[PDB]
């Protein structure tokens, strides 16, 4: 990634185990929930969890 | 006939109090440490797989379904209001019993 | 489709990140839940106390 | 319906059945910690026509004292994790072993062994398996090898070398080999404290705690037919659990495990009913922490030694992923194994999952196939004369073998 990008998964609040879109044309970014290999972090947390994508890379 | 009669004494309780056939494992590994290895070497106790990195997964106890509940008094996890009533109904001897599954606070 | 909690709350902690616990009731079950940082803010912001019968949208 | 085990069979020979060419024929022993493999190798005939005395590694001694015996029939057995840590009841567990299969009358056995060890073995334990087999036994020459390396040599394309990841699960471990140029890369390979013996453990548990009323009724041995017949392994755990959630799903594949009779008498003789459990017994070696235990289990496992290797070399042994051994018998093994390895390759690439052609006996049948072919390389096997200078913690390195290291053990 080039460092605009960085900046929008900054401001989109990404962190490792998010599930995330890219696409790279238009450098849009977009933020889709945890994976739900996490779901057990806690009891309750505000997130919203979605399972890992069965679509291609 | 037989292979041999004269056995030898490799180290069995004859000559005193001690443990009876011989030392157990977690005994002999503690005699192994003391050798003198260096960094590259293979070994017994450096083969254990690492701790898991990922939180566990919370299945109910009494049928094993994904459990989105824990009950505050017995500790134990369930998944649906049936189950609810049910583990409301089992004496202390199989709740603790079920907690001892999964290495808890019982002891 | 939402994933909503209902009930009445029975029991809220606290302690000085910080981790919390809580327990809730309907006239059919109980549970205690342990909470992260989010709703930690949450649950502090809005004075939840004892005996309160609460509505959450899990997702937000 | 529950059914009951054999015992007691008939093995006896004559002295020696040594064949034309070579006399020293040599004993193949794979000394399991469920059970013991024996036999003699019988060179010149392309299958192994006889791999005898299949007995679980168990003796009987009890409140009488004075007698011990050894055969399949209060018990005891010689392991520690599979380690083997005992004096006289291993020496009874070899006495059964070669009194049945004949030997010729001397006061030692005249022909060479080949015997499975640990994927490590401490060097106090083989110092001490050494000096149990020599000095007891008064064996001409020794050869020490791994059970799921033999399984592998016994299963591959060619006699050549070869690379590799070998997956093995036995009675109270499993293991994660990886193999470079036909050499165990030990340095970096890892194990699970896990195995069928603490599953069928722990579906005791279970059954005891859904049933109270008769505790007596289950008992290892019926948990070995559930678990052996009657259980497999999910694609997908938390999927396989959801679909056995909803009660027209779950009446259709639930187990009717009819009890042995004197209210129906259903509510002591129980038809034992097996849901959920036939899954959560298999899955402890893939999620320890249905248990207590806190591990890697067999998949984080794979992917943390995987990514411990320049990314080429990755590509060429997962080309070779190979099941062997015990709890690699439960159907669906090999599409839950590759499941879960499709989800941590990169997005195009390849792999390849074999199942060894007969899980439990290719590692005698691997063991007999090397010891076979090996007979006169004196560089590969322990001389008799050999531990008498080099102290019993020597090893001669050839393939299928664990790695040795320069060192010595202080006794007098
Ligand atoms: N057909 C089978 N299905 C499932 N599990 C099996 C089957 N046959 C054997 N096992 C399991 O295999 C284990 C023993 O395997 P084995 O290779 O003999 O162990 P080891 O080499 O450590 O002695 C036992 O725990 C048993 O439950």
């Amino acid at each position: 990634l080039d460092p605009s990008i960085f900046e929008s998964l900054q401001k989109e609040r990404v962190e490792a185990g998010d599930v995330i879109y890219i696409e790279a044309n238009s450098g849009a970014v977009k933020r889709q929930g945890r994976c739900d290999t996490y779901a057990t972090e806690f009891d309750l947390e505000a997130e919203e969890y979605v399972p890992l994508p069965k679509g291609d890379v | 006939k037989d292979p041999n009669f004269v056995h030898s004494g490799h180290g069995g309780a004859v000559a005193g109090k001690k443990n009876r056939t011989w030392k157990n494992l977690k005994q002999i590994l503690a005699s192994e440490r003391a050798l003198p290895w260096q960094l590259n070497d293979p070994n017994y106790f450096s083969i254990d797989a690492p701790p898991s990195f990922k939180p566990a997964k919370k299945y109910s106890d009494v049928s094993g379904l994904l459990a989105n509940y824990t009950d505050p008094q017995s500790k134990l996890r369930f998944s649906t209001i049936e189950e609810f009533s049910y583990i409301r109904r089992l004496p202390s001897d199989v709740v603790t019993g079920y907690l001892a599954l999964r290495k808890a606070t019982s002891i | 489709e939402t994933e909503i909690i209902e009930g009445e709350v029975v029991e809220i902690q606290i302690d000085r990140s910080k981790v919390g616990k809580l327990t809730l009731k309907t006239t059919e079950m109980e549970t205690i839940y342990d909470l992260g940082t989010k709703m930690i803010e949450s649950l502090t912001k809005d004075k939840v106390q004892a005996g309160d019968v609460i509505t959450i949208d899990k997702a937000t | 319906p529950f059914r009951d085990a054999r015992a007691a069979p008939d093995p006896v020979l004559e002295a020696g059945p040594v064949a034309h060419g070579p006399l020293p024929v040599p004993l193949v022993l794979d000394n399991g910690s469920f059970q013991v493999r024996a036999g003699w190798a019988c060179p010149g005939q392309d299958p192994g026509p006889e791999p005898r005395l299949q007995f679980r590694a168990v003796c009987a001694r009890g409140r009488g004292g004075a007698r011990g015996a050894s055969g399949p029939q209060m018990l005891r057995s010689p392991f520690d994790r599979n380690v083997p840590v005992n004096l006289e009841l291993q020496e009874l567990l070899l006495d059964y072993s070669f009194q049945h299969l004949g030997v010729s009358s001397q006061g030692c056995v005249d022909h060479p062994i080949v015997l499975t060890e640990a994927v490590c073995n401490p060097l106090y334990s083989r110092q001490m398996m050494s000096e149990l087999l020599f000095e007891c036994y008064g064996i001409p020459k020794v050869a020490y090898g791994i059970d799921s390396l033999f399984s592998f040599y016994h299963n591959k394309p060619k006699n050549s070398m070869c690379s590799g990841l070998i997956i093995s699960s036995g009675y109270q471990c499993t293991h994660v080999l990886p193999i470079l140029e036909g050499r165990l890369d030990a340095k970096n390979c890892k194990r699970i404290n896990l195995g069928g013996s603490q599953a069928a453990g722990y579906l005791q548990r279970l059954l005891q705690l859904k049933y109270p009323g008769h505790l007596a009724a289950i008992t290892l041995s019926r948990m070995e037919e559930i678990l052996h017949e009657h259980s497999y392994i999910a694609e997908d755990y938390v999927e396989e659990l959801h679909k056995w959630r909803c009660p027209d799903y779950y009446e259709n594949n639930v187990h009717k495990m009819q009890l042995p009779f004197s209210v129906f008498n259903l509510a002591a003789y129980h038809q034992l009913f097996v849901g959920t459990e036939r899954i959560r017994a298999p899955e402890i070696i893939f999620q320890p922490s249905l248990i207590g235990e806190e591990q890697a289990g067999i998949a984080e496992t794979l992917q943390y030694i995987l990514d411990r290797y320049p990314k080429d070399i990755q590509e060429m042994l997962v080309q070779n992923v190979f099941l062997t051994g015990g709890n690699t018998m439960y159907p669906g093994m090999k599409a839950r194994m590759e499941k879960e390895l499709l989800e941590m390759r990169p997005f195009r690439s390849s792999f390849q999952v074999q199942l060894a052609s007969n899980p439990v006996l290719d590692a005698w049948y691997g063991a007999r196939d090397w010891a076979l072919n090996h007979l006169d390389d004196n560089e590969v096997w322990i001389t008799r004369k050999e531990y008498e200078e080099k102290g019993g913690e020597y090893l001669k390195e050839h393939c299928a073998s664990n790695i040795y290291v320069p060192i010595r053990l202080p006794k007098q």
